[PDB]
């Protein structure tokens, strides 16, 4: 079972650089090539280059050869990029992949890289109460970077969960959560969002009460 | 017009991701720019040649030549006379 | 350099429906295309490999077709998990270039919106802050307007709209609204009114609060 391991997320300063993993196993490591892609949002997907653990053979597209320095290490089956003199088109999701004449097959989850000489800042939690199912959720505002990960009475309350996507004011990400409970559940049982900040190393509950 | 000087080995022969051959090679002759002289012979072998009719540009150039050798033992000669570059090539 | 052209940049199917997501190359390309899947917020799962040949553990319903330049991904009997992005990609030579991209929407039977309004919590209120949220949930087409009123009349700045990706089992959107505005400015109005408009009625759903 293969399995390509990439840090979620990097957070870089402007004109600094990034050192990203790509964690290979499930497979030979040193008989496929390894690839790495970039992401920009809303925007395709480009072909940075490629390595051979079995040789240490590289190519790269010209677009990023001052940029990416693709090295291997065998011993940790792990695949590296390092990224250079930073700008925000550097702002991107970074992506490896296993290789063949069949090319990329097995791609692994991508670290979202963000350039800015933003402090890190933790979010501020608010609980959404109203005033045959009842509506709950919860506000995650003013923290920097992204991402940040709502979970609903410890991960048993899904599949009426509606996770929003982040939106900036000011520098600073805000965004919201909704959970779909039947009426009689809530205030009878005990509704919490347990709202993760890794950047930020928190974990803020926040009990969901009436009026 | 054909390149008539000593191209040297800038990277040696390796084989791509997508199961073809690149050399770098270095030209250190005049006549720039110039086609380079690429033969693939086997134990001559005809339209293994993927890049798109190299040149060398100006002298001290490097130029990426992809090819798909035959499998097995092949010779790829790079220029012309005796400064003419025989490779040796194993392809599995 | 070569060239992917996916000129399909939107697609909507409805389920059991046949699509055929065409990719254009630049240059003489042979069959080193392959088709990649990218459900949102996901990692890319490789669907097609050499132009023809499916993947292990890919369903039937998905066919590659085509040599040269003109390449095609088709998906017969279109499930609602088939919501994502698809594209080519060129392994002919280096550098290896990707296809635009083809959002693929999955239609279905129009769902009215849940709406639900929330005022800020004291926690907020003693920060100086008041946000003022509204949830317009499970609805069909992804086209919705959300309006706000504060004492009757109409509220535009301050308010943060954010959709969520098309839901990979029932097919529907769902949408926030944040009106963001002081304390002050909160404490100096009563009546605060969130009105959805979508074509499941005729007449706005309106969920409102006062103050009091």
């Amino acid at each position: 079972d293969v399995q390509l391991v990439e840090p979620g997320a990097e957070l870089v300063q402007p004109g600094a650089s990034v050192k990203m993993s790509c964690k290979a196993s499930g497979y030979t490591f040193s008989s496929y090539w390894i690839n790495w892609e970039k992401q920009r949002p809303g925007k395709g997907l480009e072909w940075i280059g490629n390595i051979y653990p079995g040789s240490g053979t590289v190519n790269y597209d010209d677009k990023f050869k001052s940029k990416a320095t693709l090295t291997i290490d065998t011993s940790s089956n792990t695949a590296y990029m390092q990224l250079s003199s930073l700008t925000s088109e550097d702002s991107a999701v970074y992506y490896c992949t296993r290789g063949g004449s069949h090319a990329m097959d097995y791609w692994g989850q991508g670290t979202s890289v963000t350039v800015s000489s933003a402090k890190t800042t933790p979010p501020s939690v608010y609980p959404l109460a109203p005033g045959s199912s009842v509506t709950l959720g919860c506000l995650v505002k003013g923290y920097f970077p992204e991402s940040v990960t709502v979970t609903w009475n410890s991960g048993s309350l899904s599949s009426s969960v509606h996770t929003f996507p982040a939106l900036l004011q000011s520098g600073l990400y805000t965004m919201s959560s909704s959970v779909t409970v039947p009426s009689s559940t809530w205030p009878s049982q005990t509704v919490t969002c347990s709202v993760a900040h890794p950047a930020s190393s928190t974990t803020v509950d926040k009990k969901l009460e009436p009026r | 017009t054909m390149c008539s000087g000593k191209f040297s080995i800038d990277k040696e022969m390796a084989e791509t991701q997508h199961g073809t051959t690149v050399v770098k090679v270095k030209y250190e002759g005049a006549g720039a720019p110039c086609k380079v002289p690429i033969e693939i012979r086997d134990v001559k072998v005809v339209g293994r040649i993927i890049s798109s009719t190299p040149f060398a540009e100006y002298t001290n150039s490097v130029t990426n030549i992809e090819l798909e050798p035959p499998f097995g033992d092949s010779y790829i000669v790079i220029g012309v006379g005796d400064s003419a570059l025989t490779l040796h090539w194993f392809r599995k | 350099d070569i060239v992917m052209t996916q000129s399909q940049k939107f697609m909507s199917t409805s389920v059991g429906d046949r699509v055929s997501i065409t990719c254009k190359a630049s240059q003489n390309v042979r069959t080193s295309v392959a088709w990649y899947q990218q459900k949102p917020g996901q990692s890319p799962k490789a669907l097609i490999y050499l132009a023809s040949n499916r993947h292990t553990g890919v369903p039937d319903r998905f066919t590659g077709s085509g040599s040269g330049t003109d390449f095609t991904l088709t998906i017969s009997n279109v499930q609602s998990e088939d919501l994502a992005d698809y594209f080519c990609l060129q392994h002919w030579t280096y550098p290896y270039t990707f296809g635009g991209g083809t959002k693929l929407e999955i239609k279905r039977a129009d769902a009215a919106p849940t709406v639900s309004i929330f005022p800020p919590s004291s926690e907020q209120l003693t920060s100086g802050g008041a946000s003022v949220v509204c949830f317009l949930n499970n609805f069909y087409p992804k086209d919705i307007n959300v309006k706000w009123k504060i004492d009757g009349s109409e509220r535009q700045n301050g308010v943060l709209n954010s959709w969520t990706d098309q839901d990979s089992k029932d097919s529907t959107y769902s949408m926030s609204s944040t009106l963001t505005l002081t304390k002050d400015e909160y404490e100096r109005h009563n009546s605060y009114t969130c009105e959805a408009t979508h074509k499941t009625s005729t007449s706005p759903i309106v969920k409102s609060f006062n103050r009091n």
